[PDB]
């Protein structure tokens, strides 16, 4: 069975620096784009990090120079390291896993809390 | 005050040293003066690094007799300095007058304040130094490797010195392809190098801008890089400025950076290096 | 009463006697510090004149007959024509203007030797190299010259180190103007984490102006990141905005997954 | 480079106009193409802008009414202006932000239409 | 000129751990290299683990696996957390801070340097 585990959030002030992390199972990262998202509470989702299946990354402009996204396929682990935070990226985190070459066999995965003040 | 005897006496060991015997109305002034006149043609040193020909350069004459006795491809690499204050007879000129015995100088001056029968004047004196350039033409003989013959070593050292770079820039102009002139490139000095962007800027198509490019890269790749663009903004059609300025459109950068291993025309096709900037030069291999 | 005459032998001039300093203008001036040049027999009527026309120069007397030589003990080349070009060693002034071949009456004037590797270039070109006199080739050379400066005096590398700060701080301001482009293509071309991060740097801190402008493959929109993670291919190979955006201006991130297409 | 401009006139308010800049001259490539227009004792300001990629921006007084494009073919850049209001009188420049060097950039503008409203 | 102060060197026994705090403090220009290297007994100043402005980091052959250094840009600061520590790690450790110019000239600043003593 597909899952996507989350973890790593927490309580920090402005400026801060926390690391999410993700753990797989059924799903190589080898033909899969990860993606991190966030959701504020009330708001539209929107993709904080993306990795494609080749250790490509991309960011949002927001959040670009600040998070980091890794993978470590041999251990079916995703990470996010988010430093120099702000209370703009107090929200929901989730991981999201698509297939390459199939855009209907996508997955979510479980959320964490993160929060700054 | 008067002179009724004057005669050449012979001298000892030495065939210019003879003995001028003067006998005067006073014997107050009555000396045999020794007097030595040189007769050798110099082809070795006297003392080591110097000449000193046995003769008594006057005031006043020409500082030719100084060098009559020395061989002329010899006296190419000495200078003449100033010499020994020395007296001459005025009669017999450029002869070198020894202080020996009773001939003390106060003697000499009594005879300048008695009779013109003296000159005074400094030895002749030539010391080493090098060969001694006179006009452009013999700094382009020398530089160009076209007749090092008579060259200092300033002007013929396999352009190692910051001497020839003046007349090597306007020289290589009119020859790029000369050896000489592409050695002076792998000098890697300044002038050379944008003397070459200069040249490969108009004549990039040609094949000494290869080697030029080759001896350039990666330590100043920025010449070749001007070159490049100013040569490929001129001539837009030829085939080779494809990845350095893409002709159709106006996006001449489509293949810049790492967009140049896109177009595999501009990684594994028969064209030199030259056609593409250093940062697409480096990309091509990484990718 | 009968003297014995007996005229010297007939007198042969060597090289140094027949030397015209009327004509060794290009034997003078490419001469180092502290080098004699011999410019043969020179009357007193034109001392001052080669004085007057070699003042990096001290006139010495040699020989006897006026036989002199010329002593460099100065390079008196002025910053401006000296630094904006790369092969210019030396020039002739005279009255006001300044000629790079000789003229009668006008002035030698030297350029340091290795002037472009001392560091003494880096005050004028910064200045230079702003505004409306910016030169594409000389600027960009000299930027180039500065990675490459085998200066390993301490002033040398210090007054590189203060150029390189002051590029830091000028380009962190507007990276859009012409020698901090060339300052990022430069880096660039290094081709070392050292710069890759400076690079990176300066880019980021860039106006919003900036980014929206030159910087659209780096920073894409919201659709454009959206619809990226559709495609398993990185958007740098499919965002038209990373096919068309100059080099000079991208991130190591895109710059690097531009690589990756084909 | 040379940026010649036409379709500049003298119209009357709720019209609409069409002007057209065609880049002419040696250019190496473009970062944006833009157009700016300025006011009798103003600053030239820039209205509207469209990059390499086709991506536009415009300016808040303006977004709704005038559209930015760009033929590649003669490679022509138009202004669609539309719905006009008295505070556009302006004298409209076009803006060539060239890149004139693989390592360097130009600013050229142009002479500069009239467009009074 | 740039002042590094050290912090957090002690006694730690056999496979314990120990954490390093560097302060940078004075003309900071940005993009820089900031490390810590030891120095044994008789022995020369090695490197331990460097990292850059942006976290590139480079770990020794004899840090890999138990140390990790860290940043925080906002107060110019470098950590290193240093756990299962062995005997062989008793040294005075440095922290430096290089800044490379044109890939031809280098300032490192180095501190006092903290002392480390790890017991069995
Ligand atoms: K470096």
């Amino acid at each position: 069975e597909v899952q996507l585990q989350a973890s790593g959030g927490g309580l920090v002030q402005p400026g801060g620096s926390l690391r999410l992390s993700c753990a797989a199972s059924g799903i190589v990262f080898s033909n899969n784009r990860m993606s991190w998202y966030r959701q504020a509470p009330g708001k539209q989702r929107e993709v904080v990090a993306t990795i494609t299946s080749g250790g490509a990354t991309d960011y949002q402009d927001s959040v670009e120079g600040r998070f980091t996204i890794s993978r470590d396929m041999a251990k079916n682990t995703v990470y996010l390291q988010m430093n120099s935070l702000k209370p703009e990226d107090t929200a929901v985190y989730f991981c999201n896993a698509r297939r390459d070459n199939f855009a209907t066999a996508i997955y979510w995965g479980q959320g964490t809390q993160v929060t700054v003040s | 005050v008067t002179l009724n005897r004057i005669k050449i006496a012979p001298g000892i060991a030495d065939i210019r040293d003879k003995y001028m015997e003067l006998g005067f109305n006073y014997p107050e002034y009555n000396r045999a003066v020794k007097f030595a006149e040189e007769s050798y043609t110099y082809y070795y040193e006297t003392s080591p690094g110097e000449i000193k020909p046995k003769f008594c350069l006057i005031d006043g004459m020409s500082i030719d007799h100084c060098s009559s006795f020395i061989v002329p491809e010899f006296a190419k690499q000495y200078v003449l300095i100033h010499g020994e204050p020395c007296s001459s007879f005025k009669f017999r000129p450029g002869s070198l007058i020894y202080y020996q015995n009773e001939v003390t100088p106060e003697y000499i001056k009594d005879l300048k304040h008695a009779t013109d029968y003296i000159a005074s004047g400094q030895r002749c004196h030539f010391i080493k130094k090098d060969y001694l350039l006179g006009d452009s033409d013999s700094v382009a003989k020398c530089c160009s490797k076209t007749n090092t013959k008579h060259c200092p070593k300033i002007f013929n050292n396999n352009y190692k010195t910051e001497h020839c770079d003046d007349f090597m820039t306007g020289f290589c102009r009119n020859d790029p392809g000369n050896p000489n002139c592409l050695e002076w490139l792998r000098a890697k000095r300044k002038p050379a190098m944008s003397t070459y962007s200069d040249i490969c800027s108009k004549h990039m198509d040609a094949r000494y801008c290869s080697e030029f490019i080759r001896i350039i890269r990666p330590d100043y790749f920025t010449f070749g890089d001007t070159a490049l663009y100013v040569f490929c903004n001129d001539h837009k059609g030829n085939r080779n400025c494809w990845c350095a300025n893409y002709p159709k459109s106006n996006s001449g950068d489509k293949y810049l950076g790492p967009r140049v291993c896109w177009l595999h025309e501009c990684t594994d096709e028969s064209r030199d290096r030259k056609w593409l900037y250093y940062n697409q030069d480096v990309q091509r291999t990484r990718c | 009463v009968e003297l014995p005459k007996r005229d010297p032998p007939p007198g042969v001039p060597t090289d140094e006697m027949l030397l015209n300093v009327d004509k060794m203008h290009d034997v003078i001036a490419p001469a180092k510090l502290l080098e004699y040049v011999h410019i043969g027999p020179l009357a007193k009527d034109k001392e001052d004149k080669v004085k007057k026309r070699y003042p990096e120069f001290r006139l010495v007397n040699t020989g006897p007959g006026g036989l002199s030589a010329l002593l460099r003990q100065s390079y008196a080349g002025t910053a401006p024509n000296c630094c904006r070009t790369f092969q210019r060693t030396h020039y002739w002034k005279k009255d006001g203007k300044i000629s790079d071949k000789y003229e009668e009456g006008a002035v030698l004037e030297s350029c340091w030797p290795d002037v472009h590797d001392t560091g003494k270039c880096d005050v004028d070109l910064f200045d230079w190299c702003q505004g409306d006199t910016f030169d594409r080739n000389i600027c960009h050379q000299w930027i180039g010259s500065a990675f490459n400066r085998a200066d390993r005096t301490v002033e040398g590398q210090q007054s590189l180190i203060n150029l390189y700060n002051k590029m830091q701080t000028l380009c962190s301001k507007d990276a859009s103007v012409p020698i901090c482009e060339s300052f990022l293509h430069h880096l660039r071309a290094h081709n070392t984490e050292d710069s890759k991060e400076m690079i990176d740097y300066i880019l980021r801190q860039q106006s919003a102006d900036f980014k929206q402008k030159y910087m659209r493959c780096s920073y894409p929109t919201r659709d454009k990141l959206e619809e990226s993670l559709k495609y398993a291919e990185p958007r740098e190979c499919w965002d038209p905005e990373c096919s068309n955006a100059n080099v000079n201006f991208l991130l190591t991130r895109n710059y690097n997954n531009l690589g990756l297409c084909n």
